[PDB]
């Protein structure tokens, strides 16, 4: 067995370097900036995931900076970081190393859709939840995640329990003050973003959420599409081509430009007809043009799509406790104290 | 495809 140390920083506590000891290493996949490994603390037994992340010599690491003040039962956690040499020659890497989780929500929904099966719908209450939390939970620092999508939904698929990981892309958005266009991932992207608002708040995140509702609904992207051009196709044809009014909000710029000319699909014709009724009108919340009529998370996590999850005698299907669900803060809370009252049930 | 890990229980 080979042992490798380190001297490192703890990602939350104090910031007074340790001795980190590591082995078991194995690259488990790849990275934008070199591979990404598995490693076993020689302290706890615990397996993390270690990542490459190239530091600025002018800038602070904004993903480090981030993930240091994060602290949710449904966000990946930063156990330590250090830096180090790497793929590139002279060149040096922030390493972030990570709780480890071992599967996606994308490999779950692939199982089922490869076997020509629709994911159980208590699972897409869980899974959806657990999401919306933890975009609350970002969303009251001012922190928009800007590339979500269900290969960065960590799963531990034994307890159901959620992380949210890859903050790669996040940043507190002020208002006034513009961002970038050129994030979030195909088919995920909302449409202010494709029409390249610089503009634009942490409602981005909430219409990727309902892309991974809606994909966790069919079975397969809902908006699928090489180019910008494709993906908007797919918006108009369930949406109906936006109103002057409706592209006004998402980019002024793009108001007088022709556009494929289709009315809206009906929403209950857009999945399967025994999706449940419910995530059909949360769908049809998140989905919405005008950015600021989308859902905000906490009135997400309050929609009677998850009530199921809010009853006393809630069980996942192989009879194991559901997740902890109700274990909301102050801060968690900030964006609308008063919906803890749908949010904690008596129980809680 | 698109995954994350190399590796998984599902493949
Ligand atoms: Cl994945």
């Amino acid at each position: 067995s080979k042992v490798t140390t380190v001297v490192a920083t703890p990602g939350q506590g104090p910031d007074r370097p340790q001795e980190v000891s590591y082995t078991d290493t194995k690259v488990i996949g790849n990275g934008s900036f070199g591979v990404v490994y598995q490693a076993k603390l020689c302290d706890s037994g615990e397996l993390v995931a270690i990542k490459k992340v190239l530091q600025d010599k002018r800038f602070k690491n904004r993903e480090l900076q981030i993930m240091r003040k994060l602290d949710h039962c449904n966000i990946v956690r930063l156990r330590y970081f250090f830096y180090s040499s790497g793929e590139k020659k002279d060149e040096v890497y922030l390493n972030l190393v990570l709780d480890y989780v071992p599967e996606t929500v994308y490999r779950v929904a692939r199982h089922y859709s490869r076997a020509k099966q629709t994911l159980p719908v208590i699972y897409v209450k869980l899974y959806m939840y657990q999401l919306f939390r933890s975009l609350a939970y970002i969303h009251s620092f001012g922190i928009c995640h800007r590339d979500i999508k269900p290969q960065n939904l960590l799963l531990d698929p034994d307890t159901a329990v959620l992380k949210l990981c890859d903050f790669g892309s996040a940043k507190q958005l002020v208002r006034g003050e513009p961002n970038v266009s050129y994030i979030c991932s195909r088919y995920y992207r909302a449409p202010e973003l494709i029409f390249g608002a610089t503009d634009y708040t942490s409602s981005i995140d909430v219409w990727s959420a309902g892309c991974v509702l809606a994909e966790l609904l069919l079975g397969q992207p809902i908006f699928p599409g090489d180019s910008g051009v494709d993906q908007l196709v797919e918006i108009i044809k369930v949406l109906g081509t936006p109103t002057r009014e409706q592209i006004r909000e998402m980019n002024p710029n793009y108001t007088e430009f022709k556009f494929p000319q289709i009315k809206a699909h009906p929403w209950t014709k857009v999945f399967r007809p025994r999706t449940p009724p419910e995530a059909i009108a949360l769908c049809s919340r998140l989905l919405e043009y005008t950015p600021t009529a989308r859902l905000t998370p906490l009135e997400a996590c309050a929609h009677s799509f998850f009530d199921e999850l809010r009853d006393p005698n809630v069980k996942l299907p192989n009879g194991r406790d559901t997740p902890a669900l109700f274990n909301f803060t102050t801060q968690e809370l900030s964006s609308n104290p008063p919906l803890a009252t749908i949010l904690i049930p008596p129980h809680a | 495809e698109n995954f994350r890990f190399f590796a998984s229980r599902y493949c």
